[PDB]
């Protein structure tokens, strides 16, 4: 009972860096914390929300965060609310 | 957590926001996002997007695949046709 049982290595991103990042968390709350130290950011004092690069919807529950496969892309908006919103004409 | 979550993205009207959560428990999925929007029953009514006519937190309107419910709290019902 040392390693985690249901662990899913997902990929996160930063609002200032356009490159993709990678983290390892089983629950959203864990993805952020682990995504804060791995992301190596200094604006950690900002509440970074989570959204979907495909649907762009925020998931306040690990539901979708776990319903997805191991390889998944996510985005977190730092103090800069500049988020990517898609509008279907 | 569970081992069979359903894909059900949520939506809102007052503020332009959409909470996507795939929970296996119907009433649960809504009780969460719905409560996040801070909307009472009589004061605020939850409905679907396309029809938006009526939506009971009990179960979904024969729409298990996805449940795009848009929170609605006004004297009129939602009618996105």
């Amino acid at each position: 009972s040392g390693e985690i049982r249901t662990l899913k290595p997902c990929l996160l991103r930063r609002n200032y860096s356009r490159e993709q990042h990678g983290v390892a968390a089983s629950c959203l709350e864990d993805l952020r914390s682990k995504a804060c130290d791995i992301l190596a950011i200094d604006k950690s004092l900002t509440p970074v929300t989570l959204v979907l690069a495909e649907d762009g919807t925020i998931v306040d529950d690990d539901d979708y965060f776990l319903c997805l496969p191991s390889n998944t892309k996510f985005v977190a908006l730092a103090s800069n609310e500049k988020w990517a919103y898609n509008n279907s004409d | 957590m569970l081992q069979k979550p359903k894909s059900v993205k949520l939506r809102a009207l007052r503020s332009p926001r959409k909470f996507g959560v795939a929970g296996r428990s119907c009433q649960e999925v809504l009780r969460k996002g719905c409560l996040r929007f801070q909307l009472p029953e009589r004061g605020s009514r939850l409905c679907l997007y396309e029809d938006g006519t009526e939506l009971t937190e009990d179960y979904f309107p024969s729409v298990p695949d996805n449940a795009e419910l848009v929170l609605l709290t006004l004297g009129q019902a939602w009618q996105g046709h």
